[PDB]
RNA sequence: AAACUUUCAACAACGGAUCUCUUGGUUCUCGCAUCGAUGAAGAACGCAGCGAAAUGCGAUACGUAAUGUGAAUUGCAGAAUUCCGUGAAUCAUCGAAUCUUUGAACGCACAUUGCGCCCCUUGGUAUUCCAGGGGGCAUGCCUGUUUGAGCGUCAUUU
RNA sequence: GAAGACAUGUCAGGUGGGGAGUUU
RNA sequence: CGUGGAGGUCAGUGACGAAGCCUAGACCGUAAGGUCGGGUCGAACGGCCUCUAGUGCAGAUCUUGGUGGUAGUAGCAAAUAUUCAAAUGAGAACUUUGAAGACUGAAGUGGGGAAAGGUUCCACGUCAACAGCAGUUGGACGUGGGUUAGUCGAUCCUAAGAGAUGGGGAAGCUCCGUUUCAAAGGCCUGAUGCAGGCCACCAUCGAAAGGGAAUCCGGUUAAGAUUCCGGAACCUGG
RNA sequence: GUCGAAUUUGGGUAUAGGGGCGAAAGACUAAUCGAACCAUCUAGUAGCUGGUUCCUGCCGAAGUUUCCCUCGGAUAGCAG
RNA sequence: AUAUUGGCGAGAGACCGAUAGCGAACAAGUACAGUGAUGGAAAGAUGAAAAGAACUUUGAAAAGAGAGUGAAAAAGUACGUGAAAUUGUUGAAAGGGAAGGGCAUUUGAUCAGACA
RNA sequence: UUGACCUCAAAUCAGGUAGGAGUACCCGCUGAACUUAAGCAUAUCAAUAAGCGGAGGAAAAGAAACCAACCGGGAUUGC
């Protein structure tokens, strides 16, 4: 089973620059490095778990931490955003 | 006679030099040019006609203004004068 | 050989426009020449200083309009940036900083810090 | 070996690159070396060509010769010395087409921008 | 290119018993007029079977296999028996393998380095490149590929102190770290036992 | 035996085939976004001392203005004068000018360098006619200024 | 003046080699 | 076995001659092919282990280019026809002059014109390219000159017809419409700010043979004229 | 054959492709018409005609068994 | 973070190398054909320097023979190298309505090698 | 009789914007056939070819009337 009885031809894409994205990838991610010099270049995430019980035994990196989280922490989620914490209120 | 007799009476004209391009192609019965469009506002163009497209598009001519634009944003568009050192 | 413009622009308008004459009178003479020599490649330099008057005059021109001009909002359009279409269309400095009183209060309450992760 | 991404090994783009330089450009590309002697006062080794300078031939079937530069050829890429000349089967007489870089300046005219560009390449002439 | 060979309007005249029914190009009065196009076999025409830019470049090789490679690539330089066939003047060197103390990656200017591969034995090695070298032969001059030599003696250091350096102009000789020792480096032409100059600090952290 | 047909070897004839190079072509990768009513692309016509084509330029016309290098351009003539120089270059750079008609093309048209209107200035003694020069008159829509219409309609009244 | 809740967008029934695809 | 390239190697060959080509010259292998001798030639190429493929031609009425027999052969036979003397020229039947003989026979092989062609028009020099022979000549080649308008045409007006505008459809490129269901113009002229007054209709293109405001003669160039010069009139706006 | 007319014709205008036109022949529609030309789908579709390029050594066939809108495909055999 | 057969400025290719590679290595979307939408080619190389044959002679001239530059004129503006098809001159051989080929030898020409 | 409000006109009014070219990428509309199924209409070709409208270095989308049924995941986009 293939499916080519279409003009597939004229959407070959082949990855050539997979060295080329890497090396740009490494650029970009030192200079912003170089304007986020005082910061870590990343916003710290929150412990989760995981749904579909195929994975729910491994644990997972949340997008953020949730606001009632953050209020037990000893902040607000304001300040927590502009501390470096991520903050997921859904 | 279809053959040569035919050919004598080639003596009138139906297309004549257009105001926009000038190539001979502005039909004078329907007073519009079957190569650049003329009167109509939009160039006549197709995707069809890849040949065609190549024979008027921007850079084949004289280029007046375009050609400049590059060197005036590698100089981003400064104004005024040199300080003479 | 040649009218040199630095000199041109310590002259007045009327000397300026007596010099432009007497250039014009000078490069008649010449082409009447030119037919009759076999050759007359003097008729390049007057031509050229006939050119280097007119600029002159032009600037000269142009620089007093816009001492006519200064400091006046809606003035001639060719003295306006001739940058481009879409940027003399694009939102100024100050309107692109426009920013309503709640945000302003939000960066000035909580702006973004400099924080390192060391101890 | 090549290290910076600026400059290219490519044969074709520095054939068409010195073929197509412009005579600005050619200048510095017609530049001639200076004799041991002039090396010590002057304290410099090479310096563009001049019309006005004196250079000596050191290669070629004319080597030996010296003399005054006549004009120097940017556009055929040679340069023209008085007294380097060769008489045609009628008598007369063209210069040769010699190369600054074959033959070894023996004086300098020191013009003004001259002797500001021996000051500023580390001369020694003052 | 694709497009190449199919910018024509070229149409076939049929079966006429007058040539053949290659599609021949259509207007008249410029020569190439009634010409055949879009034959492989044609005059201008796209080439049978037009090279593709997806056409498998790169080879997937398994990580073993590759580190299998090496170190039968590293066994070979120590046997001394390869080294001389394959073609290095290691004829007069005191032992195979070589081992230079630590000092040689200490050097910082080109001419030390020289002269202590010449010192260490490695002089023949040395004078065999820039005695190789040769224009190279068909239209590779034309893709940059003009000249051709022989490969030198190959240093492996434990630091990069500025050795690296030091030897990168010297023609054919080559450096490279132990923990990232090349294949290729090693066995040039898939011929085993290259020349190698090995330091103290690095002939030790090869354990 | 000569004449004539054919093979080989040398040389010489259409031919440019074989070999050697290419300011050339094709593919990949990298960095950026910069056309136009403040008149885009394109097109017609002209400009060099000697130029047909290419390129550049637009009656300031293979260029004008400004800055960098400092001794040319070159096929001939010519000028060189600027050669210790506020200065030669078919030089580079380029922020200042010119930029004919046409072209989204814009006073109306256009197989016509055709046919109109407004303002300023000049001459023919002319606000009325003619002519020379300069500045203007295209369509859709937005904010504001002005002048108007609608027993749509309010108070104000006689 | 005549006319007028009638004539005058969407589905459904009829006719439709005037026109298109295909089979023989 | 052989070819275009790539990794390695022979510290390979090479301007004291690389490659290619010619060579009833030779050697090796059953063969694909390899090697050497000589001539030409002028700048890269060679043995071997591997990798790589746009890698091997006698056919496809195969594509491009070039060349033979047919062949110095068919043919250069419509339109009645040329001949003698002189000149130029190296060269003359075709060029120029003189003479003779003929043709178009006014529905001509003449004098003009529109469309068409656009410098073919005239002057000087030339015969390498063409005038299916030839050519001193040419609508050929190289260098120059020539087209003069108030009175001739375009320009102005309108027919078939084309064609915007306010609008009506169309997702849209754009289709319909020429007064259709538009608030659609400035003209007389007075104290030009403001007063009085008539008309009802409202782009534009569309003929060098439709209509039209107006010039006749004489002379003149190598080539222009009713346009140029002499003379004599006419029409329009003032 | 006709030649005082249903005459012939110059310029302009209108009719443009499953359309136009046709005193009507599938006749004309720019030497192309029972459906014009230009560029793309398109290197369209074949159970069909033709071609399919260097050397040597060894081995080495087949026309019958079944099915298929079957009188080109699957299948056993031969054989490697 | 993603796409990019267009524009600009660059770095490379186990890519092609004048019938190849974009149609265009060159005054290529040029010459040229068609009213037209469109179609659409062929064409790189002297030598390092033109140093491009001054000069004598034959010929009207084109050009040839001498002389000369150049390493080369077997590089002469028809120019790097210079194949086959086809053609001419010189040397050899054969030929009574075909030629060409195979085994075999005579005659003519030509040819390599080594000799206590 | 005078001045207002609402609508609608005229302005060569003062200050502005829009057409168009390019279009490899994007956002939409519109949109076939050849071929394939050894015939062919469902179907494939294809939500493609051609045509039309709209901008930028990217465009679109984007912070869930979403996915899951979990010990819950948590803007959008790409591999």
């Amino acid at each position: 089973k293939n499916h080519f009885r279409k003009h597939w031809q004229e959407r070959v894409k082949v990855h050539f620059d997979q060295a080329g994205k890497k090396v740009s990838r490494r650029n970009a991610r030192a200079t912003r490095a170089a304007k986020i010099a005082p910061r870590p270049l990343d916003l710290l995430r929150p412990v989760v778990r995981a749904p579909t019980v195929k994975y729910n035994r491994k644990v997972r990196a949340g997008r953020g931490f949730t606001l009632a989280e953050v209020k037990a922490a000893g902040l607000t989620a304001a300040y927590a955003r502009t501390i470096g914490i991520a903050v997921d209120h859904r | 006679g279809k053959g040569t007799p035919s050919f004598g009476k080639r003596h009138n004209k139906s297309h004549t030099l257009c105001n926009r391009c000038g190539r001979r192609s502005f039909h004078v019965q329907k007073k519009t040019c079957s190569s650049c469009g003329y009167p109509a506002a939009k160039t006549r163009s197709y995707n069809w006609g890849a040949k065609a497209k190549r024979r008027h598009t921007t850079g084949t001519g004289r280029m007046r203004y375009l050609k400049h634009v590059s060197r005036r944003f590698k100089n981003g568009f400064q104004t005024g004068s040199a300080s003479k050192a | 050989a040649g009218v040199k413009a630095y000199e041109l622009r310590t002259k007045s308008k009327e000397q300026l426009a007596s010099q432009l004459v007497d250039l014009k009178k000078e490069l008649a003479e010449l082409k009447v020449q030119k037919l009759s020599r076999p050759s007359l490649p003097k008729i390049k330099t007057v031509r050229k200083s006939i050119a280097c008057v007119l600029t002159v005059i032009n600037e000269q021109q142009r620089e007093a309009v816009r001492q006519l001009y200064k400091g006046k909002k809606y003035q001639p359009k060719d003295l306006r940036a001739k940058k481009t279409r879409a940027l003399r269309r694009a939102l100024t400095k100050f309107e692109a900083s426009q920013v309503t009183e709640k945000q302003r209060k939000k960066q000035i309450a909580f702006p973004q810090r400099k924080y390192a992760i060391k101890a | 070996a090549k290290q910076s991404l600026d400059v290219s090994s490519d044969r074709r783009k520095a054939r068409k690159a010195y073929f197509t330089a412009p005579s600005s450009q050619r200048r510095v590309l017609l530049s001639a070396p200076l004799s041991k002697e002039l090396r010590a006062q002057y304290g410099i080794k090479a310096l563009p060509i001049r019309r006005d300078d004196e250079v000596l031939v050191v290669r070629g079937s004319k080597k030996g010769q010296e003399g005054k530069i006549s004009s120097v050829y940017r556009l055929k890429f040679a340069v023209q010395v008085d007294k380097v000349t060769k008489e045609k089967v009628n008598g007369a007489s063209v210069p040769i087409n010699l190369h600054p870089s074959k033959l070894v300046i023996t004086k300098l005219h020191l013009d003004k921008d001259r002797k500001a560009l021996i000051q500023r390449k580390g001369g020694k002439l003052e | 290119s694709e497009k190449a060979g199919h910018q024509t309007s070229a149409e076939s005249w049929g079966t006429g018993r007058a040539v053949a029914r290659i599609p021949r190009v259509g207007g008249g009065g410029t020569g190439r007029s009634g010409q055949g196009a879009f034959g492989n076999m044609c005059r201008g025409g796209r080439m049978f079977a037009p090279t593709k830019t997806w056409r498998k470049w790169n080879v997937k090789v398994n990580h073993n296999e590759k580190r299998y490679a090496t170190a039968s690539a590293i066994a070979a330089t120590a046997v001394a028996s390869l080294v001389l066939a394959r073609g290095h003047r290691v004829e007069k060197i005191p032992e195979i393998p070589l081992v230079v103390s630590t000092d040689l990656e200490s050097i910082q200017k080109t001419k030390e380095a020289v002269a202590a591969l010449k010192a260490v034995g490695a002089h023949s090695d040395l004078l065999k490149v820039l005695k190789s070298k040769k224009l190279r032969a068909g239209k590779g001059k034309y893709r940059n590929r003009r000249w051709t030599q022989r490969r030198g003696p190959l240093v492996v250091y434990a630091e990069d102190n500025g050795i690296v350096k030091a030897l990168r102009n010297v023609p054919g000789v080559e450096t490279a770290n132990v923990a990232s020792l090349n294949l290729l480096q090693l066995a040039p032409g898939a011929h085993l036992g290259r020349f190698v100059i090995w330091t103290e600090a690095a002939f030790t952290k090869l354990d």
